[PDB]
């Protein structure tokens, strides 16, 4: 079929349980991509499904700030899903090696995750496991664009209804909503941009516990904190907004439309 | 502080 007569394979990139990732060209039209190649013989029930889903949603999604499908191709024991090419590795990655950012850059940073949060709400899709793993730098420039990854735990929703869609994501950026079993949608995804926002400024999480059933506590009971004296620098509009963010009830928290008018965003 | 660490994803 059509990725070996339209595409050529060149060096890896990264390396999955059951996906590699490759660059590749589109030959006749000479634009580079990101082809990550996944094994669908070593697939199981739930990760087919996932697949099938994060090809549809992220083909509904067209924003600079988000990690654009351009193509989606299967060969038998093989399905190619062609990506944005993206040389500057995970935000995660760059918070370590430059350990916290100014509020400047964080700034410009959580800016552009909500852009793509707010086209993402727009479009009726929730990601649900935003976190700085799945947030990646264009390239290795000092003001590459941020794009949003990795949707394969994302969800289409109706409006503004709220359901019982399951209990999906990564502990630390988890809305209390859905630590509580209650019906949940587009506000978890701005509970996860109010703990990236923390990471960005101090360099460390405002929930963890080493026993997990503590931190789920932590997170449902609104228990995170502003230490002196590296917050004290911190200006009061940042605390206020990451406060928005971190609100318990989702019915009270900020939306990415607003957090975007936000003074400590807006100027 | 609490330290910050690469976590993974629960779908159930």
């Amino acid at each position: 079929t059509r990725f070996t007569e339209e595409y050529q394979l060149f060096e890896e990139l990264g390396k999955g349980a059951f996906s590699v990732v490759r660059r590749c060209v589109k030959v006749l039209a000479g634009q580079e991509y990101a082809a990550k190649i996944i094994n669908t013989k070593k697939l199981s029930a739930r990760d087919h499904q996932k697949l099938e889903r994060e090809a549809r949603i992220c083909r509904l999604l067209k924003h600079p700030n988000i990690v654009r499908l351009h193509d989606s191709i299967s060969e038998e024991g093989h399905h190619y899903l062609i990506f944005d090419l993206v040389t500057g590795g995970e935000l995660f990655e760059d918070i370590v090696a430059r350990e916290y950012y100014s509020e400047a850059d964080a700034s410009h940073c959580i800016q552009q995750i909500l852009e793509a949060v707010l086209h993402c709400h727009q479009m009726g899709v929730v990601h649900r496991n935003l976190k700085p793993e799945n947030l990646l730098l264009a390239s290795k420039l000092k003001g590459a664009a941020v794009k949003l990854a990795d949707f394969g735990l994302a969800i289409e929703v109706e409006g503004e209804q709220q359901a019982w869609f399951g209990f999906a994501g990564t502990p630390g950026y988890l809305s209390p909503e859905v630590l509580r079993k209650d019906p949940y949608g587009k506000p978890v995804d701005l509970w996860a941009c109010g703990v990236i926002l923390y990471i960005l400024l101090v360099g460390y999480p405002p929930f963890w516990d080493e026993d997990q059933h503590r931190l789920y506590k932590q997170i449902k009971a609104g228990a995170y904190d502003f230490p002196s004296p590296e917050w004290d620098t911190v200006t009061p509009e940042a605390k206020d907004l990451i406060n928005k963010m971190l609100t318990i009830n989702p019915s009270k928290r900020i939306t990415a439309a607003e957090a975007l008018k936000h003074p400590w965003i807006s100027h | 502080r609490n330290k910050l660490r690469r976590q993974h994803d629960y779908d159930t």
